[PDB]
């Protein structure tokens, strides 16, 4: 019964606007949620999955989030995101294929700036797999 | 003189006609495609500007090297956007003559340019400006978001005081009929017209969220452009 | 008309395209020729200038096919300046006639040979690039051309 | 008449659309398919010299492209397809004799034909 | 034809494009012209109707480039209401013929001028905007056009 | 010439357009015909490349209107290659003649049917897309043409 308006958005397009009695994210400090009538708030969201629950738990929609920020606006709460995926589409076979294929090329790459991008990419792939498991 | 000549020219122009007519319709659909993609980025922009708006109102009195000038004016960067193909009219004509104004009208002679397209890279070669790296024959399917990784290089060089200012020259699509050429500053943040009294709280303070917001706002501005 | 050409020392061809465009006297500057136009007779400046405007007008006529279907924006910056100068030179050839004073309602202006060569030289060198093309019709001297450009501003 | 009626208008329309072929990457899903069948119909109309087709052979030649039993098959092999199909159809099924005798396509013969096509299509290079 | 055109009072141009589309009789409404189409001859009502009909039909033939490739959806919002009228107008020009009875089966239909004017005059004004375009195909009076929509 | 054509088995039409380009023998490959160009006579390896050459050149002629006014810049990637290949085969057709050493200033070169077929076939297969089109002007065999590129 007690619900508030949620909105997920990225540079490309807006994703959704559903009602929710509870919302689940992941922060760099630790896991965080949001209840109705929550006070204005803004914080960065670390690489990790998010989950949205409808009022009187109709459904529990599960997604992924590589990076972004949370925003609370007196009533409505928006989810600024960089990359977003629904959990179902995150198939293991598609992602894992790329993991070992990039590892060999990490050896050949000389420059450190280019290595850090591959060092950052390996985090993303594993995180997608980690989210899908649990 | 002869009708054997005339009969050729009719067939010549009539073939040209059927393609220029085809290019009209193919272009008609493509701008409507990109006019949606640009408007679909507004929800992100609205949510983005609201955060930075509050930061401006709070740190207005004191002042910040983003909202106001650094006073150093030691170095400047520029971003130019032109088409790969031609037959545009006076579209690339206007853009390349507008950056000419910015390049000329500066206290500092030292400026670097980042061109997007073919008509830019060809132009920069002749005019002899400081030769940077370029990106042409851009893939839209390979989302321009990814192609806009130039955002990373310019924010890093602001942190090192390598650039103290940044400009972008693009053609803002207003309507189907008319487009307005524009020149905006990116790195010198534009303080909002209306001041914001909405009251935020930050987990890693104001210091860190702004540091993380800038890379994403730059990529947005380039992507929108 | 074909056979008559071979009985003439000087020939002045009048084109309908020129008359229709709204320029008098409607003299084609390329098709019209005279035997006397040679360094021997008219001197250096006269000849040098006469051949130069012909070269410019010829180039304008060459590009006139492409402009008709596409536009002015497409042709190169090198051509752009020659076309703009050509259109001014073309319109400068127009002048009011004393006989057609009742018609045009303008004092027909006799221009001496020395002041014409002065004018087409200044226009060619690009010292009158600032003046609009609509300040050359039915003028006469180049001094009067700029006077018409100031008359506008008022 | 059943097969070769609308085909003429379709081809005249294909000729008009052919100008847009160079900008196919961005030219709708529907109009793109019209071209593809427009390509395959042209190759079937093409034929060699001193090798005329019988009416029954032509009926099946048109049938396969109109209904769109060549729209997954690549354009290159569309001529080779009917050459080899009518060899199969002659010896095995004897549908050519049926079409020739009656001189019409009923519901019963058309459904019989559609099966034999699928049979050959599952055996085709 | 030049010396022939001296004597000609009006012209009726049959179009294969309209014949292929399945509209009989064809009769291109733009190519076809007449001396008699004037207020002095036929009347003020008849004239302004015919003009508006042709201007809308012309505006449809202009936007024929877009709808053929892109579609009715991929179009301007304001013109679509005038296009939806135009398509009905063109299809309303179709007419059951007494001679065709033998083939088509449908009975023929003679139609006087006053019956047509009213019919077209209402369509462009926008009274029968809610009526589908398929109802207008091969029907006589506007009275029968609205009648066929309920039948369908 | 119109009534003469009927009498001949093989006809070699010479185009001034080709002579203007300065590529002798200035033979038009689209207008040149022979009753001996058939599977029967010259086999299918000959017959198929001969047509495939003519097919490419016919396409080039159609696209020649576009590159004149609109330019090569405004031309598809699929067609771009069939233009350059068409220009190379066009220029490869030219060979130095023994009698025309007084004109061309080169030793005339005989080329047998085998060597000819392979040369043009190799251009169609996209092998010599590396070799510039200037390297095909007045050369005997493809072997020599590929050599000439690096020679200069």
């Amino acid at each position: 019964m007690p619900s508030f308006d949620v909105s997920v958005v990225t540079q490309v397009k807006k994703i959704l606007e559903q009602e929710a009695g509870y919302l689940r994210l992941r922060t760099s400090e630790g896991d965080i949620g949001i209840l109705p009538n929550h006070a204005p708030f803004v914080a960065e969201l670390s690489m990790g999955k998010m989950e949205i629950e409808s009022p009187n738990k109709d459904r529990r929609d599960i997604y992924f989030l590589s990076g972004g920020f949370l925003e609370i606006s007196d009533n409505q709460a928006t989810v600024i995101a960089d990359e977003v995926f629904p959990i179902e589409k995150i198939d293991v076979e598609s992602e894992q294929a790329l993991v070992e294929n990039l590892k060999k090329e990490l050896e050949k790459v000389s420059t450190e700036e280019e290595k850090r991008k591959l060092q950052k990419k390996i985090k993303i792939s594993l995180a997608k797999i980690d989210a899908k498991n649990n | 003189p002869g009708m054997k000549e005339i009969k050729s020219r009719i067939k010549s122009v009539q073939s040209t006609r059927q393609i220029t007519n085809a290019m009209e319709i193919v272009s008609t659909t493509k701008f409507k495609r990109y006019s949606k993609l640009v408007t679909e980025s507004r929800p992100y922009e609205e949510s983005m500007r609201k955060i930075l708006g509050n930061i401006a109102s709070g740190v207005k009195n004191e002042g910040h090297p983003l909202f106001d000038g650094r006073k150093e004016v030691k170095s400047i960067a520029i971003i130019v956007i032109t088409s790969d193909r031609g037959l545009c009219g006076s579209f690339n004509s206007s853009t390349l003559k507008e950056l000419e104004k910015l390049v000329e009208k500066n206290k500092n002679k030292n400026i670097t340019i980042i061109p997007f397209g073919r008509k830019a890279i060809d132009f920069i070669t002749k005019r002899n400006y400081e030769f940077s790296e370029s990106f042409s024959k851009i893939s839209p399917d390979e989302m321009n978001k990814i192609a806009g990784e130039i955002s990373e290089e310019v924010v890093e060089k602001y942190n090192n005081h390598i650039y103290d200012e940044v400009y972008v020259i693009y053609n803002k699509f207003i309507s189907a009929l008319r487009y307005d050429l524009t020149c905006e500053r990116i790195i010198p943040i534009t303080r909002p017209e209306v001041e914001l009294n909405s009251e935020y709280i930050f987990e890693p303070s104001t210091e860190y969220i702004l540091s993380a917001l800038l890379p994403r706002f730059i990529n947005l501005q380039i992507y929108q452009a | 008309p074909a056979t008559t050409f071979s009985h003439l020392d000087a020939t002045t061809v009048l084109s309908r395209n020129i008359a229709s465009l709204g320029i008098y006297p409607a003299v084609d500057p390329l098709d019209s020729t005279s035997k006397a136009l040679s360094e021997d007779v008219v001197g250096k400046e006269h000849y040098e200038v006469a051949r130069k405007v012909q070269e410019v007008l010829q180039r304008y006529k060459e590009l006139q096919d492409i402009i008709a279907i596409l536009g002015m924006d497409e042709l190169s910056d090198e051509d752009k300046l020659t076309v703009s100068r050509a259109r001014k030179i073309e319109r400068f050839f127009s002048q009011p006639f004393s006989v057609a004073e009742q018609f045009t309602g303008m004092e027909g202006k006799y221009v001496p040979v020395k002041e014409t060569i002065r004018g087409f030289r200044e226009i060619l060198e690009g010292k009158h690039d600032d003046i609009p093309e609509q300040a050359f019709l039915y003028v006469g001297t180049i001094e009067e051309a700029v006077a018409k450009s100031k008359d506008l501003a008022k | 008449k059943q097969v070769a009626s609308k085909v003429k208008l379709e081809l005249a329309q294909y000729t008009e659309l052919l100008t847009f072929a160079q900008f196919g990457s961005d030219l709708d899903k529907a109009t793109k398919a019209q071209l593809e069948r427009g390509h395959r119909i042209m190759e079937i109309l093409k034929q060699p010299q001193y090798h005329p087709f019988a009416v029954e052979r032509q009926v099946v030649s048109f049938y396969i492209v109109i209904n769109g039993h060549l729209d997954d098959i690549e354009v290159s092999k569309v001529r080779r397809f009917e050459k080899e199909l009518l060899d199969y159809l002659k010896a095995n099924t004897n549908i050519l004799t049926e079409i020739a005798d009656k001189k019409a396509l009923d519901k019963d013969l058309e459904e019989k034909l559609k099966e034999s096509i699928a049979n050959f299509k599952k055996s085709f290079n």
